[PDB]
């Protein structure tokens, strides 16, 4: 008979590793690579047709 | 304006992160408490926490607000220096400490190859702050948990700080991400499980929970050094404990489980193939499951802090510092002078590729 | 009949002495399966 | 000097919510009532046969700390004395000191007939009659001794009295 | 001299924790059965003609 | 009786509102055949549910909503 | 205190009333009055109600802060303290504070102001609603609670207000009302004897210098007590003092070696002297900042006046009680915020008054 | 053990009105008086097991003690101090079904025990607690007038029953 509402604290703990390893993994990835663009703002923001 | 508003959030980008990380800390933490509970209270037939808050999720917030707005209890109005710095230090240390931990390969704050080092001294610092909250006072109660607090905290440091050193002996290297990388053919619980057993046996100790519980024995010392302490001094202390025991239970898996490694490389590889990588989403994804990879992992063993709570009597103090001397050291540095010798007569020495 | 009284052939036997089998391999089998997990965990890092 | 003072002005626990600002102390109220409420700590001062059922109420069928409520072993961390047992005059002085030394806000419980004006014991040499004569008692729950529903009752009712408090609108509309 | 057991079995009980795995593993038997706890006030605990309360 | 399973059939049963009643004061998600109501307007079921404890057959459903006596 | 606080157990009063006590004046017994003190969740009032409770006489007590209130009643047996909610701003609730009284204290009064009552509004407009209520409520005897110096014409608003007071009483109840001047009374967390103890005290030069008298609050609530109890005390007016003169400057300094607190009193902020038109500009900004209430400007101004005897007034030797020296006292209420245990005696503090006045 | 202190009020008032209880109520004495045996041997063992650490095992032998107060209160009204036993025997008899209750109960108290002895009979850390603390010789014993448990662990077999 596994309880539930015993369970519910660990998702919001597995939550709180996800929470923060989610955006550390994105938004360092998305910072390197887009200052590895260009040597300038306005080439490192906007994305060529081509 | 949409072109001087996004160099905005590039200049704030790296603070979004941090508070970020330090959120994701602490919702472990504040909800860690509640986990304590409900576990052990199903453990005892109870329930456990589930009227604050739709099934008690907000048990932790209840808590913290009521200490937090208390009356500060000062042996005279002005001497909020003598209550607040014990704690402030225990706090600041494991806050620190958790600065070398990585949520993936090379997501974290802190990296240079001294990081196990960096993660000792860090620890050792709240081994000062701990001693510091008694050893100003005249309670009688409070200045008991000092020279006990002291020797158990001493006692079982050579032990833990050994148990990692075998392992930064087995991959030559003092990095935090390098040990884990280092487990991706085999995980350190099956070549080093008495040293895992070793490992959490010390961890319990230095971070003064049961059955190693002789500091804050209800029984025997009342609250220990929180016998004097109450509202925000009480809280920052306590939530330094449950920092310690998020952060030894993480450690537990670096070392010994692998860290963020998967369960299954076959399933890792199914789960990441439904997203491109050419887009943000992948990297999410990637990083909801490295992160989850430790957090089952790390739930393991801040589950097995609770377990063990439920399950064995408290220690005595006399017989608590000659068991880590009289046993686990000297197998521990039986074990250091083994793990050489089996590596040289393979010609397996270790290098940092 | 107008009182609490047990039934005529009394109740069952009911269990009052001590209960605890014990449990898992004998303790050699778990040193040998101490040595060979140590064994094949040293095989796999002298391998990698 | 000139006092224009008006006599209709409802006292404090009748006054209906105007503007704003009343509303925002009054958050900051329920916010603070709130979790003092779920935090309920009581301090273990169990002294005589009123002590057996105050175990019972933590016990796994009542299970009192699925309500928030811990017993602490100290003034400094508890705002609860539950004064469960007889009172005697040996016994009176150390109520009193142990009374003190509980940071504000604080509540006191009488259980049981000892503690409320001494029961059994009202008529001996030894038994101070009603521990309300030593520290205020905010209810006084009825027994003997109580039972574990008794107490829980009390609990409960003293919670909506401490969730009917309005210490921050008391400053901005009493003060 | 006159201990049934062998050095190594009684080393890998003190060793490896034999009774103390067991007792961890008994308590987490506790975990998957049905508590006890009833909600009160929504619930009441049994009563008898017999009770004794307000006169 | 813990079993998310026994909380999904009583949520069910329910519905939305008189299930998030429970979840505000009873803390428990219950359904059971409705036996009266009293002069307050309080009313009382019965559970008939296989699997529930001992002492948790019967229970209340107070008139209020954020407050229970 | 004693064992009895009546001299006679019936006493009849203005309206009629026979009251006949019953016991021996202990917790059980009773008096046959029944007051009522406002504010007797003050500093005063909690020691007034105490005594007035300990011997049985029956006390309403109106409040307005909840938690305030409830260490009032240890002092009274079942029955005996019974609690009324009010607010000034309303009528009903004092009109049934008054209701079954025979006796009407009050000591509602503030030498500060805040943002919903301003000292006009409390000084005077307070007092005087509740001698027309109490008036009109048959209530035999009105004993009031002024300043030291009460003067309608001070430039302060404090004494400005409570001068005017007194008429406003009189004006209403009539003249019978009895009235009472006490000077500073030291006790156990006093408004008086804390800010001589606080330690970071801004503007200490400016502040100190004032010189008023030393006056117990036990005897004050003594005296109010035989006050109330005898019927000759109606419509006069009573100074209450003591006999040596203090100036808080003295006391300050005495009070500094019985703490005992060389670098440090400089270091720690013990001394923080001060240009005044900077303490009548901060003091001014925390009326409309700070939330609590802190040393405004009025509180300034009566640094300047040093404490006024109206010798045409009535003193201790009236109510054949002799006056208590703040030179015996002054250590019980300071052990507090205080080898072998130094302890002052009468000579002791007299020697240590002579040490501070030595250059 | 709030029925064993009623009964020795009892049996000393019995043996001063030369009264002896009849055969039931000596039982139904038995009965209960062994009930408050297990009653005080819960409270007694468990929470000195919690003073030594053991927080569990109190919890799930004071889930016992509900269900024998339950037994307290069926035939007296009163969960703690039931004036049950009297001089002459008790207060009244037992309700219909009583007995089949306390039988239900027995059947599983057995294993409630041995859960019990699982966390500390066999533990190393009670036994470290324990195991050569509070010694006491035989002659010390019976000097000091220490009786029941407190003088068979000593090695005297001696029981008042
Ligand atoms: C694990 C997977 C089990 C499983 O999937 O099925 C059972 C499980 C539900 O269990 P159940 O409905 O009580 O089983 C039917 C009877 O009620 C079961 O009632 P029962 O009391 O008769 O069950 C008896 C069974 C225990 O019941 C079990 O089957 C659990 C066994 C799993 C053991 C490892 C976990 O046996 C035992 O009591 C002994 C097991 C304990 C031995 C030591 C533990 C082994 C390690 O199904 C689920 O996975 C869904 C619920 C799990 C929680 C999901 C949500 C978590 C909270 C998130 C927020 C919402
Ligand atoms: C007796 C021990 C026998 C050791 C096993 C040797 C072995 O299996 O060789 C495999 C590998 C090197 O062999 P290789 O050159 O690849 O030849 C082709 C093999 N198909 O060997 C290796 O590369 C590494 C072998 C490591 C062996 C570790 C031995 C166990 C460690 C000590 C256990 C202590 C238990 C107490
Ligand atoms: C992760 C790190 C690695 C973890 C795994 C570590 C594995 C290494 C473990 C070290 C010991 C392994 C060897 C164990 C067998 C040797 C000990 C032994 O045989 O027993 C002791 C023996 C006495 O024999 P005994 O058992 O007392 O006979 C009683 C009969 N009723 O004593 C004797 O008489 C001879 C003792 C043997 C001499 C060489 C030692
Ligand atoms: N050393 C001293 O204390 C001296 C004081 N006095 C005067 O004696 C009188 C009594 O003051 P004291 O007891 O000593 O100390 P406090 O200043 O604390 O007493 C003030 C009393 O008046 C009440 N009060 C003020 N404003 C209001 C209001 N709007 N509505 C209802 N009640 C109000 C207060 O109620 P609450 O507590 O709930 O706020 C309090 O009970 C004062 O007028 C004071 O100026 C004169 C000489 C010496
Ligand atoms: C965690 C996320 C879910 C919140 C839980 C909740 O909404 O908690 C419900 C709260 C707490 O009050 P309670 O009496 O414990 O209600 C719980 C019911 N029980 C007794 C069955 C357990 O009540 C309310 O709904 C009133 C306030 C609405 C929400 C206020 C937001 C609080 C900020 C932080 C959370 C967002
Ligand atoms: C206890 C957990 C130990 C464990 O998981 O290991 C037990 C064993 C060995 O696996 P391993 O070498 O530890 O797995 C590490 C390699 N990965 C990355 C593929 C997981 O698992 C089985 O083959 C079953
Ligand atoms: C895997 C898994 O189940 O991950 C799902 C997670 C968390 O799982 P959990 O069972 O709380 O992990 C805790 C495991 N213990 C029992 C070892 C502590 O919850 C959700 O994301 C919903
Ligand atoms: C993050 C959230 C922090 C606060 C969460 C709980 C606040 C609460 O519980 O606030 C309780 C309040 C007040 O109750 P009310 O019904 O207005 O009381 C007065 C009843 N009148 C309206 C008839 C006078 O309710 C709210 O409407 C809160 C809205 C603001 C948010
Ligand atoms: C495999 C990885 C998980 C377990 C790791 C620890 C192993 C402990 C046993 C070895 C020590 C020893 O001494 O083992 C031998 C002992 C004692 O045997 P005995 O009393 O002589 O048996 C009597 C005679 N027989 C042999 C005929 C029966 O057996 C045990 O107590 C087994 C305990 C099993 C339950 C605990 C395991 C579950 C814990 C949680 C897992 C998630
Ligand atoms: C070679 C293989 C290496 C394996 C390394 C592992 C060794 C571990 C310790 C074994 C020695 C021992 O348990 O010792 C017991 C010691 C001291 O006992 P003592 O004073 O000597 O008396 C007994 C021995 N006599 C009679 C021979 C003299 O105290 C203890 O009860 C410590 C118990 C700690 C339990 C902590 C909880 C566990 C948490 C982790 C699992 C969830
Ligand atoms: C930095 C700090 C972060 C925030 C901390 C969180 C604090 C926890 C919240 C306390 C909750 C609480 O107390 O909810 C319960 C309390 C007390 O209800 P009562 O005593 O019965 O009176 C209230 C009921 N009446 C007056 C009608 C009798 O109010 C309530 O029922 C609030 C009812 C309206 C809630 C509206 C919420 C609006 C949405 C908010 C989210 C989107
Ligand atoms: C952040 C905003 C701080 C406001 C505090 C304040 O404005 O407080 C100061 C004033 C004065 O009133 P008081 O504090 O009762 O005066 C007593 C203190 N004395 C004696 C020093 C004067 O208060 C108000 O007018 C509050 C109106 C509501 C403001 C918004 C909240
Ligand atoms: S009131 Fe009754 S149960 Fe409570 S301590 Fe007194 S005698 Fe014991």
């Amino acid at each position: 008979m596994i309880p539930f509402e015993a369970l519910i604290p660990y998702a919001i703990m597995f939550a709180g590793f996800c929470l923060g390893g989610g955006v550390m993994n994105s938004a360092i990835t998305a910072d390197i690579t887009k200052r590895a663009r260009g040597p300038n703002q306005e080439i490192k923001r906007n994305v060529g047709e081509d | 304006m949409l072109n001087n508003l996004f160099d905005f959030i590039e200049y704030i980008e790296y603070w979004l992160i941090i508070v970020a990380f330090v959120a994701s800390v602490l919702i472990v933490v504040a909800y860690l408490t509640v986990a304590e509970r409900k576990t052990m209270g199903y453990m005892q037939r109870r329930l456990g926490p589930n009227a604050v808050g739709y099934y008690g999720v907000l048990m932790a917030v209840a808590d913290a607000l009521k200490l937090l707005s208390k009356e500060i209890v000062l042996p005279h109005n002005g001497d909020i220096i003598y209550v607040m710095s014990g704690p402030l230090i225990s706090l600041f240390s494991v806050l620190l400490s958790w600065a070398v931990i990585p949520f993936g390969p090379g997501l974290s704050l802190l990296d240079s190859e001294y990081s196990i080092i960096y993660l000792l001294a860090s620890g050792s610092i709240g081994v000062f702050g701990t001693v510091i909250v008694g050893w100003m006072s005249n309670s009688k109660y409070t200045v008991l948990a000092t020279v006990r607090t002291t020797a158990q905290l001493i006692s079982y440091e050579l032990v833990l700080t050994t148990v990692v050193f075998i392992i930064a002996l087995i991959v030559s290297s003092l990095n935090i991400n390098v040990i884990i990388e280092s487990q991706y053919n085999i995980w350190y619980i099956i070549p080093f499980f008495p040293l895992c057993l070793i490992f959490f046996i010390s961890a319990l100790a230095e971070t003064a929970r049961p059955p190693f519980d002789n500091v804050e024995a209800e029984s025997e010392l009342v609250s220990g050094h929180m016998t004097e302490l109450s509202a925000s001094p009480f809280v920052i202390f306590f939530l330094s404990e449950y920092c310690s025991m998020v952060l030894m239970s993480t450690l537990t898996a670096i070392f010994f489980f692998g860290g963020y490694l998967p369960f299954s490389n076959t399933i890792h590889h199914l789960i990441l193939n439904l997203f491109d990588q050419h887009s943000i989403y992948y990297f999410i994804i990637e990083g909801i499951l490295l992160s989850g990879y430790l957090a089952i992992k790390a739930n393991f063993f801040m589950f097995s802090f609770v377990w063990i709570r439920a399950a064995a009597p408290r220690l005595r103090y006399d017989l608590l510092i000659l068991f880590c001397w009289y046993v686990l050291l000297p197998i521990v540095f039986a074990i250091v002078v083994f793990a050489p010798g089996i590596l040289y007569c393979f010609d397996a020495l270790p290098v940092i590729i | 009949a107008t009182q609490d009284l047990p039934p005529i052939s009394g109740y069952a036997p009911i269990q009052w002495k001590r209960n605890l089998p014990s449990r898992g391999f004998r303790p050699v089998i778990w040193f040998l399966g101490l040595c060979t997990a140590t064994g094949y965990g040293f095989y796999q890092i002298s391998l990698a | 000097y000139s006092s224009d003072l008006p006599t209709d002005i409802p006292v404090l626990s009748k006054r209906p919510h105007t503007n704003l600002l009343d509303y925002t102390f009054t958050t900051f109220d329920k916010m603070k009532n709130w979790a003092r409420k779920s935090s309920f700590w009581p301090m273990t001062f169990g002294l005589a046969c009123c002590a057996v059922e105050m175990m019972h109420v933590s016990a796994p069928r009542y299970d009192q700390d699925r309500l928030g409520i811990i017993f602490r072993a100290s003034p400094r961390q508890s705002d609860i004395m539950i004064v469960a047992g007889t009172v005697t005059n040996k016994m009176a002085p150390a109520l009193r000191q142990v009374y003190d030394q509980m940071p504000y806000p604080r509540w006191v419980i009488s259980m049981g007939s000892c503690a409320n004006g001494g029961g059994y014991y009202h008529y001996s040499y030894s038994v101070v009659r009603g521990v309300d004569r030593i520290v205020p008692v905010d209810i006084y729950v009825p027994g003997c001794p109580p039972t574990s529903e008794a107490l829980m009752y009390g609990v409960f009712q003293l919670q909506k009295k401490m969730m009917d408090g309005q210490t921050h609108r008391m400053w901005y509309r009493s003060y | 001299e006159e201990s049934s057991e062998s050095a190594l079995s009684k080393a890998t009980k003190w060793y490896l924790l034999s009774e103390i795995f067991r007792g961890l593993y008994i308590t987490l038997e506790m975990y998957f059965r049905a508590p006890y706890t009833i909600y009160y006030p929504f619930e009441k605990g049994p009563v008898s003609p017999r009770f004794r309360g307000e006169h | 009786s813990s079993s998310i399973q026994r909380t999904l059939r009583n949520l069910w049963k329910n519905g939305f509102k008189k299930s998030f009643k429970q979840l505000q004061g009873y803390n428990d998600i219950k359904s059971g055949r409705l036996v009266g109501t009293d002069s307050f307007g309080n009313k009382f079921y019965e559970v008939d549910d296989p699997v529930e404890i001992h002492m948790r057959t019967r229970f209340v459903e107070y008139t209020g909503f954020w407050r229970q006596d | 205190v004693s064992t009895f606080p009546l001299k006679s157990d019936i006493n009849i009063t203005k309206s009629g009333k026979t009251l006949l006590s019953v016991g021996q004046g202990g917790r059980s017994s009773r008096t046959g009055f029944t007051a009522t003190v406002f504010g007797g969740t003050g500093f005063l009032g909690r020691v007034v109600v105490s005594k007035l409770a300990k011997h049985g006489t029956n006390v309403v007590v109106p409040f307005r802060n909840d938690r305030a209130r409830r260490q009032l009643k240890v002092n009274g047996d079942l029955g005996v303290v019974n609690f009324v909610e009010f607010d000034i701003r309303n009528l009903k609730s004092i009109e049934d504070s008054v209701k079954y009284s025979d006796i009407v204290i009050n000591l509602i009064g503030t030498e500060h102001f805040s943002k919903n009552f301003s000292i006009e509004d409390v000084n005077i407009g307070a007092a005087e609603r509740i001698a027309k209520a109490a008036k009109e409520a048959g209530v035999s005897r009105l004993i009031h609670v002024s300043s030291y110096n009460a003067n309608p014409s001070s430039s302060s608003d404090f004494y400005a207000t409570k001068g005017i007071g007194e008429q406003v009483v009189r004006d209403n109840f009539g003249p019978d009302a009895t009235i009472v001047r006490p000077a500073p009374m030291y006790f156990r967390n006093s408004p008086f004897l804390n800010e001589l103890l606080q330690i970071k005290a801004l503007g200490g030069n400016v502040i100190f210098k004032k010189e008023v008298y030393p006056v117990h609050a036990l005897q004050v609530g003594e005296a109010i007590e035989r006050i109330a109890f005898d019927d000759a005390t109606a419509g006069q007016t009573y100074e209450l003092f003591g006999k040596e003169r203090y100036s808080k400057k003295e006391l300050r300094e005495m009070i500094k070696h019985i703490i005992h607190i060389g670098y440090y009193p400089y270091s720690a902020g013990f001394y923080l002297p001060a240009p005044e038109p900077f303490l009548y500009a901060f003091a001014l900004i925390r009326q409309y900042i700070s939330s609590q209430p802190r040393f405004n400007v009025d509180q300034l101004k009566r640094s300047h006046i040093n404490q006024e005897i109206d010798q045409s007034a009535k003193t201790f030797t009236d109510l054949g009680m002799v006056p208590d020296e703040l030179s015996e006292y002054l250590y019980r209420y300071v052990k507090p915020h205080i080898q072998n245990r130094t302890v002052y005696s009468k000579e002791d503090i007299e020697k240590l008054r002579d040490y501070v006045n030595t250059p | 053990s709030m029925m064993t202190n009623e009964q020795v009020f009892s049996l000393a008032v019995e043996k001063l009105l030369n009264l002896e209880v009849p055969e039931r109520g000596q039982y139904i004495r038995t009965l209960f008086g062994e009930i408050t045996r297990v009653l005080n041997h819960l409270m007694s063992v468990l929470s000195h097991a919690m003073d030594v650490g053991a927080l569990t095992p109190f919890l799930w032998g004071f889930e016992e003690r509900e269900k024998l107060m339950e037994f307290y209160e069926r035939v007296s009204g009163a969960r703690l101090h039931s004036a049950y036993v009297r001089p002459g025997g008790v207060s009244q008899d037992l309700p219909a079904g009583l007995l089949d209750d306390i039988y239900m109960w027995a059947t599983q108290f057995g294993d409630r025990l041995d859960e019990t002895e699982e966390l500390l009979t066999d533990s190393r850390i009670w036994k470290q607690r324990t195991i050569g603390i509070g010694e006491v010789t035989a002659e010390d014993a019976l000097n000091y007038g220490l009786s029941g448990v407190m003088l068979r662990g000593s090695g005297v077999p001696f029981d008042i029953r």
